[PDB]
């Protein structure tokens, strides 16, 4: 299962000049093309090698249509200032996101597109694709404004499109990157703790992609409360690292199984310390 | 491949 | 506006071992607005040369970030990651616990 996304950021900065504005792309969780206007010469670049044969007429497209997002989306920093009553005096950031998953297979399984407005939602374009969710009454100036330019319709166009063809393409031209599957390396850590208990941490390294489930189970029964799960974190190097801990009484750390499903295992691993 | 549109809020 | 303070993992990239060369990580993560400071430190210093990731963000708006380092391991010397951010009075500092 696949998804492609971009992402972009405004940020303004009061007296300092204009906004800066980054914007990304991601296949799956590996990113493969950057733009950020803090550069000396800014302009859409490579980050996985599989885009690097596309021509200089791509990345000039790309680079000339991000500048475009960047000035637009300046202006509805102003905008968005207007519609909230905040002053020149503060730094504010607007968010976006697009993308498209596909399941199995070929053609658009769910199309997005999102803004947020200060870390909270602001509008988002419907999983029909012809609607739009306002998160409060400028939003919904907003969305009647997209609604008056037909933008839906736009929208629509390029994610069951453009977006699907090119993901596609990614995915076979990269597909010794983002079609492996790298199992998890796992193992149980123990550490008494105080008053006759002691913390089972079950790890998993080293896998791709990041989906991944770690489960604690007592006798045989999933424990839902009581464990302690890290978010998954990049260990560096194109691959992840997970770990979970349950809290267990000292002589009883034998009633306590690890659980670890992952696409690269053949079959779902079972581990006690 | 980004879209070549984008919109005012 | 909504402000979210970071989340933060001190970590090596592979298993550690005294000795032999690694990589020394700091993820923080979950955090919004997006200007933040990290720094990590060996025995209490400031080291030089970390580089980081791009800067990017989650599904839920939070940012997020790698911080990482060239490393060598050894018995006696303690790491930490430094981070300062607008939802923070003063930096908070985590340090590498390695048999975690
Ligand atoms: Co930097």
């Amino acid at each position: 299962s696949h998804s492609m996304r971009y992402f972009s950021a405004a940020v303004s900065r009061p007296g300092r000049g204009e906004p800066r504005f980054i914007a990304m792309g991601y296949v799956d969780d590996t990113q493969f093309v950057r733009f950020d206007s803090d550069s000396a010469s800014p302009r859409m670049e490579p980050r996985a090698p599989w885009v690097e044969q596309e021509g200089p007429e791509y990345w000039e497209e790309e680079t000339r249509n991000t500048k475009a997002h960047a000035q637009t989306d300046r202006m509805n920093l102003q905008t968005l200032r207007g519609y909230y009553n905040q002053s020149e005096a503060s730094s504010h950031t607007l968010q976006w996101m697009i993308g498209c998953d596909l399941g199995s297979d070929g053609r658009l399984i769910r199309g997005y597109e999102r803004y947020a407005y200060d870390g909270k939602d602001y509008l988002a374009l419907n999983e029909d694709l012809r609607s739009w969710t306002a998160a409060d009454t400028a939003a919904q100036i907003s969305k009647r404004k997209c609604e008056a330019a037909n933008v839906a319709e736009q929208r629509r166009a390029y994610l069951e499109g453009t977006c699907v063809e090119w993901l596609h393409r990614y995915l076979e031209n990269g597909k010794e990157m983002l079609q492996r599957a790298d199992p998890p390396k796992t193992h149980v850590t123990h550490h008494p703790v105080f008053d006759y208990e002691a913390t089972l941490r079950c790890w998993a390294l080293g896998f791709y992609p990041a989906e991944i489930i770690l489960t604690w189970q007592r006798d045989g029964e999933d424990q839902t409360q009581d464990v302690e799960l890290v978010e998954t974190r990049p260990a560096g190097d194109g691959t992840f690292q997970k770990w979970a801990a349950v809290v267990v009484p000292s002589g009883e750390e034998q009633r306590y199984t690890c659980h670890v499903q992952h696409e690269g295992l053949p079959e779902p691993l079972m581990l006690r310390w | 491949k980004l879209p070549a549109q984008f919109y005012i809020l | 506006m909504i402000q979210r303070t970071p989340k933060i993992q001190v970590y090596s990239r592979h298993p550690a071992e005294n000795g032999k060369s690694n990589f020394l990580n700091c993820y923080v993560s979950g955090f919004h607005p997006s200007d933040i400071e990290v720094d990590l430190l060996k025995n209490g210093e400031r080291i030089e040369k970390v580089e980081h990731s791009d800067l990017s963000f989650s599904k839920d708006w939070s940012f997020y970030l790698l911080y990482y380092t060239e490393f060598t391991p050894t018995e006696k010397d303690e790491y930490a990651c430094r981070v300062n951010h607008v939802t923070l009075s003063q930096p908070k500092i985590v340090k590498w616990d390695r048999d975690m």
